[PDB]
């Protein structure tokens, strides 16, 4: 019966710009102040933005000071956030939130979000990294080798072993999105000690977006 | 941002209580009030808390908050999978003039038994180190509740750049994995000791450590 719902959520390049819009809905829109606040992936909240009831005063994180600019339009029930000069550490879900500062501060009513991807990064293929032996008085204990999948884009990449020959013992990781923007997965898998001596042990990484398929061996080290 | 210190994650079984403990200073928890927000997964924040101990109407009296001094305290009885989520405690800093919250704490209603975490902490490959590029890679494993704490160590000093590390999530065995990789330079590798990888599961620790030779 009442809601706030962002837009404009968009990929863009380092030193690029964009503008976020919240549309409102089930009261005087220009009765209460508005804010922004971010959440980058995998990390706690952080306050951007704010904007007073008349419209007519704007506060800024340190972060986004200069770069950012809030702005609202009570005719049409409308907040915005122009974002320009945006770099890597910028991408986050950015919620647009009711402002309420009866006795303390909290924000009473949040949209959907949506999503502000700066990426330097296109699709690239992986680069593949042979893993230790890793027999470190490990003995008759199950030792276990994997392959290291790094710096492919977009996602995802398959992992198989021997051709996919292998799969009891085998675990592929979730990939992490890098700094870069680029994303980097691990898959390892436990077959006995004594066994190595006399197995060959090989992943199979096939990247389809970039349409690149290595064939990696994996045998101890020196 | 993580301006407020929160736990990183607590549990509790089905119909009981926890508290969530939130640490700060003179300039924000100190003379300011405090609110607590949950969010489920994938879905947006919501207002659970406002003014240190007031529930918006809708939200039940299973949920309460307390504050003195420089630290506040929210308050879940009659646990249920519903209230599974991320809860985030805010506030006002007025030093670094800006609204402030915790890094969060996620909270994991305790359905099947806990499990202790397998790490296997794999050192940078010749190849790699050959190509001017080291990533020490930490693989954590078998372990619930779903919320670790990852430190990494240059020898005993406590490593926080380079660091990028996944949200826990379940493999086919119904049990929660994750990954962490610390990028370093060559000469980063070769002018240390050792490194580690801490991973800090429950009230307990297992570290996993890596020799150049």
């Amino acid at each position: 019966e009442v809601q706030l719902l962002e837009s404009g959520g968009g990929l863009v390049q380092p030193g690029g710009s964009l503008r976020l819009s919240c549309a409102a809905s089930g009261f005087t829109f220009s009765s209460y102040a508005m804010s922004w606040v971010r959440q980058a992936p995998g990390k706690g909240l952080e306050w951007v933005s704010a904007i007073s009831g008349s419209g007519g005063s704007t506060y800024y994180a340190d972060s986004v000071k200069g770069r950012f600019t809030i702005s609202r339009d009570n005719s049409k029930n409308t907040l915005y956030l122009q974002m320009n000069s945006l770099r890597a550490e910028d991408t986050a879900v950015y919620y647009c939130a009711r402002l309420r500062a009866d006795l303390g501060l909290y924000m009473d009513l949040w949209g959907r979000g949506t999503l502000v991807t700066v990426s330097s990064a296109s699709t690239k293929g992986p680069s593949v990294f042979p893993l230790a032996p890793s027999s470190k008085s490990t003995s008759g204990g199950t030792a276990a080798l994997g392959c290291l999948v790094k710096d492919y884009f977009p996602e995802p990449v398959t992992v198989s072993w021997n051709s996919g020959a292998l799969t009891s013992g085998v675990h592929t990781f979730p990939a992490v999105l890098q700094s870069s923007g680029l994303y980097s997965l691990s898959s390892v898998v436990t077959v006995p000690s004594s066994s190595l001596g006399t197995q060959t042990y090989i992943c199979n990484v096939n990247h389809k977006p970039s349409n690149t398929k290595v064939d990696k061996r994996v045998e101890p080290k020196s | 941002q993580s301006v407020l210190t929160q736990p990183p994650s607590v549990s509790a079984a089905p119909g009981q209580k926890v508290t969530i403990s939130c640490s700060g200073s003179s300039s924000n928890i100190g003379n300011h009030y405090v609110s607590w927000y949950q969010q489920l997964p994938g879905t947006a924040p919501k207002l659970l808390i406002y003014d240190n101990s007031e529930r918006p109407s809708g939200i039940p009296d299973r949920f309460s908050g307390s504050k003195s001094g420089t630290s506040a305290t929210l308050g879940i009885t009659g646990l249920q999978t519903g209230d599974e989520a991320d809860y985030y405690c805010g506030t006002w800093d007025s030093s670094l003039s800006a609204l402030v919250f915790g890094g969060g704490t996620k909270l994991t209603v305790l359905g099947q038994p806990k499990a202790a975490p397998s790490v296997t902490l794999f050192p940078p490959s010749s190849e790699e180190l050959q190509a001017n590029k080291a990533t020490l890679v930490c693989l954590i494993s078998d372990f619930y509740p779903g919320a670790v704490t990852v430190a990494w160590k240059a020898d005993s000093s406590p490593v926080k750049a380079g660091v990028e590390t996944t949200t826990p999530s379940k493999q086919s065995n119904n049990k929660y994995a994750a990954s962490s990789y610390l990028s370093l330079t060559p000469e980063q590798w070769k002018s240390h000791r050792s490194y580690s990888c801490q991973v800090t599961h429950e009230g307990s620790t297992v570290e996993k450590t890596v020799a150049p030779t």
